[PDB]
Parts: C-alpha cells; structure tokens; sequence
C-alpha cells in the first residue's frame, strides 16, 4: 500500500540481465516494514484491479515507502510516477504450472512455434504467472507480447487473494495456442 | 566570394566529424571479431549434440534427462553474446544517422548558394586544395559507402536462427567477406586527401 | 549463533568460486587429453592421473559444502527448539545441484579417457565445461541470501 516511482539508473551486474528484467526496487524500511522477504516473489495490486507478481528487491539507496517500478511493468499495470499501488508479500503456496494458454500479440501468420516456444521458456524462467497478463520476449532482438489466457496448476487447479496458490514457468510445462 | 568561404567553412567543419566518426566505427567493429567466432564454437558445440541419441551410450543411459538439460544451456550462453553482436550493431546505427545528416547539411547549403558561384570557381584546384567539386563528390561516397556497409551487414546479422546449424557457423567468413569488398579505406584516403584542411 | 550463518554465506562464495577456478584448470586438461588422443587417431597417463587429481580436489570441495549445509540443517534444528528456513533449503538446492554435477564430471573423466568418433569428444568436453546442472539461478540465490546478511 505505498507509492510508485520510475526504476532506477543503479544495476548492480551481480545477477544475470535475465533476472535485472523482472524485478522492483526498493528500500530498507520498505522491507523491514510491510515484512518483505527478500528474492521471494511478492505481489503488486492497482486501485483499477491489476493485480501482477514480481520479484522484491531493495536497492542501495532508495526514498523508502516508494516501489521504483520497471517502465515495461508501469505499463503492464498502467500507473506513472507519482502513483500509489497496493504490494503484498507473497505468503501462499506456488506450484510448477503445467499447462499454460497463449495468445499471440500480432496475431500474424506464425513464426516457428517450436523455437518460439523454446524462446519463451528460457527466458521467462523462475516467472509466475497469472491470467490475462501478459509476457515479454525476444524472438532475436524484436519484441513480442503474449497474453495467457488460461492456466492448468499441476493438480488440475485451473484459473479464469494473497494467501492462495500461485504457478511459475519451467521446461516441463506446456503452452496451448 | 563569401558563399566560396562559406562552403568551404561548411566542408573543413564536416570533415573532423568524419575522421572520429570513422574512429569510433573502426573500433565497434574491432569488437564484433571474437564475439563472432565464439558464435560460431557454440554453434559448432550444439551441432554436434544432435548426431547422438543420449539413450543409448552406456555411461550416459544413468543419466536420464540430459540432452535437455544440455542444450537449455548452451542457448543461453549464445543467445548472451548474440545480445552483444546486437549492441555492437546500435553502435554502427548511430554512426551512419551522424554522418547522413551532416553530409546533407553540406549539401543542401551548398544548394542553396550554387547560383551565385559559376562551377568554374566551384571547380577549379588550388596548390593545397583539392577542387571543392571533388570535396563534394567525396563527401557523397563516403555517405554511400557507410550506408551500404551498415544495412549489408544487417542483412546478414539477422538471418541466424537456432535451426539453421549450418549458416550459423559460417558466419566468421561471410561478414570478413563483407568487410573485404568495399574500397580499400575510402575514409583513410579522403581524409589524407583533404588533410590540408581546404 | 548467527555469525556461523554468516560465516555459512561468505564460505559458499569461496567455495564455488576455487570451484570454478578448478573446473577451469580441468578444462584445459580434458582438451589436451582430446587432442592428444586424436592425433593418435603410453604417456598421457600422467595427464589422466592429474585430471584425476583436479577431481578429487573437486570432492574435497564437495565435502566441504556437505558439512555446511548439516550445519546449516542442525542449527535450523535447534531454533526449532520451539526467516531460516530460507536458508536451509536454499543450502539443500546449492549441494544438490553440485552433487549431481560431480557425477556427472566423475563419468565424463572416465568415458573421455578413450572415446570413440569425435563428435563423442566434443559433446563431452560441452558437457564439462557448461556444467549443465546448475539453473543459474544459484548466482542469484546466492545473492539473494547473501544479501540478507552482510
């Protein structure tokens, strides 16, 4: 339940680019006061009804009580600086999603769905995600955006709320167009 | 007279522009050489995972799962460097807008003064000049030059695709081809030519 | 108490970075030994037998990790007396990730010693030297807890 600004200019090459991609920044006293874990997912939730998982993390320097959000993810929920969101530490059960709906961005005629599959695993590796989102890849240098429809939890627990069961990414599930 | 000076004001104020540019071009490319071979070791590795069947070899059969998890391996640690040849290709992006833009601002000055100056005083070479005729005429190829160099070599870039396992390892060949086909140094010699200064 | 965490963290760095650096050396051996039996189509036997050495160095390391994370797993025992577990299970993925790379670095020594047509020889020395069995992940989780403490 605090404030948005924009990400910040102070990358630390410690971790992967793969990983500096999905992440939120923040301070001490934001960890140390709604009781965030780092590294474990948490959630973020719009007054407008966008609710979208991220990975915590405090940065090395931060205004506390604000969330520096990613420019690609302040479109994702739709709020611009000065904006407040609703954050939430992720305290339910996760699971290896299964199964997992697609839905192309362009809606052109394909590319190779098999290495475009390929392309989508290993890198939205270790992501929850939640319907009606939406994905960010890049199929050699061009973005896409895909938006998943419908998601199959391992034991049947389908989807179209912070203590509840949520699914992430990984080689075993598969993607239905 | 004074549109001659400003022409010439307009040429001897392109040209350093175009030495550091042609530095900073030279230098991205230095870059893309290795970055470009151990391209083509890792396409060489992953072609050379597919000639087996991992199923049966007798130490690997304890093994279960691991083809998989090989390749998942081995695509990121290519698809990294070729994020990197992408970097690399922004720098050279940068360098031809520079240059295009200023090589037309020459030009279109000297349009808009090439009326009141008969050709013959545009061309005529003085002991330590060469004539502002060819300044021009060089000026145009040089912008020729870096555009037809920059979009050949995206042509080629992107036209990798994990699928192809042949292409992609001959990479390492085709760009130096591309690099060995344009005059030998035009920039080098241009500059020489005009290096006092007029 | 939680100064042997601590002490825990900064001793995975070292660990997986003598790792590495041994992996390194023992890459530059496996390629000598390829190259050596293919120009081959009786002596590089000391080359296998250090190959071997670098191994056993690798198991050392291996045990090294192992008596941590029982550490880690006793002193998540005694404060259930009545967040650590983080740790403890992030400790429980690091060793099980390197315990199953050492086999696999224990059967690729012993197949590549004499192998076969070279395609063979380099999907081994791949398999060696991109260690397929860590997500990565670990550098980040690494950090990920590290960062909870100093």
């Amino acid at each position: 339940t605090l404030t948005v600004t924009n990400l910040l200019e102070k990358v630390d090459d410690k971790i992967p680019k793969t990983f500096q991609n999905s992440l939120i920044h923040l301070g001490l006293n934001t960890m140390k006061s709604a009781n965030i874990c780092i590294g474990r997912p948490v959630l973020l939730t719009s007054l407008n009804g966008k609710q979208e998982v991220y990975t915590a993390w405090p940065m090395a320097g931060f205004p506390g009580g604000k969330v520096g959000l990613s420019e690609m993810a302040q479109k994702n929920v739709g709020v611009r600086p000065g904006d407040a969101i609703q954050v939430q530490p992720l305290v339910g059960a996760v699971l290896q999603a299964e199964e997992m709906d697609v839905a192309l961005s362009d809606k052109d005629m394909e590319i190779n769905e098999e290495e475009l599959t390929g392309c989508i695993l290993r890198k939205l590796d270790g992501k929850i995600v939640l319907p009606g989102n939406f994905l960010y890849c890049t199929f050699y240098g061009r973005p896409y955006k895909l938006q998943v429809l419908r998601v199959k939890g391992a034991d049947g627990m389908i989807l179209g709320c912070n203590t509840d069961t949520f699914y992430f990414i990984s080689s075993t599930t598969r993607v239905n167009f | 007279d004074r549109p001659l000076l400003a022409v010439q004001e307009a040429l001897k104020k392109c040209f350093p522009v175009v030495e550091e540019q042609q530095g900073l071009w030279q230098s991205a490319l230095r870059d893309c050489q290795p970055l470009l071979s151990s391209l083509s070791n890792l396409a060489e590795q992953l072609q050379a995972a597919q000639n087996l069947r991992f199923e049966d070899v007798p130490a690997l059969r304890a093994f279960p799962d691991l083809k998989e998890r090989l390749r998942r391996k081995q695509l990121v640690a290519g698809d990294i460097v070729l994020d990197k040849l992408g970097e690399r290709l922004a720098i050279l992006l940068k360098v031809r807008d520079m240059v295009s833009s200023h090589v037309e601002r020459v030009f279109q000055i000297y349009e808009q003064h090439a009326d009141t100056v008969g050709i013959d005083a545009v061309l005529q070479p003085s002991a330590v000049s060469p004539s502002v005729a060819d300044m021009l005429e060089w000026l145009q190829d040089i912008e020729r030059h870096y555009r037809k160099s920059y979009l050949k070599r995206k042509y080629l870039l992107s036209s990798i695709q994990w699928g192809d396992l042949a292409n992609i390892q001959a990479l390492p060949k085709a760009w130096d081809r591309i690099s060995k086909d344009e005059h030998q140094d035009l920039v080098q010699d241009i500059l020489l030519n005009v290096s006092f200064f007029l | 108490s939680a100064r042997k965490i601590k002490d825990n963290a900064a001793d995975w760095h070292n660990l997986i970075l003598k790792w590495e650096t041994l992996n390194d050396a023992g890459f530059t051996t496996a390629n000598n030994i390829a190259n050596l039996k293919i120009s081959l189509l009786e002596e590089l036997e000391k080359l296998c037998e250090e190959l071997q050495a670098t191994l056993d160095g690798l198991t050392k390391i291996q045990v090294k990790m192992e008596k941590l994370s029982s550490t880690t797993k006793g002193i998540c025992e005694l404060e259930n007396y009545h967040p650590t577990t983080h740790f403890y299970e992030v400790s429980h993925k690091l060793l099980e990730m390197y315990r199953k790379e050492l086999l696999l670095k224990r059967t690729v020594a012993k197949e590549l010693a004499h192998t076969g047509d070279p395609d063979l020889t380099l999907s081994y020395l791949s398999m060696w030297l991109h260690q397929p069995y860590v997500e990565s992940d670990s550098r980040l989780h690494l950090e990920s807890m590290l960062l909870e403490t100093g």
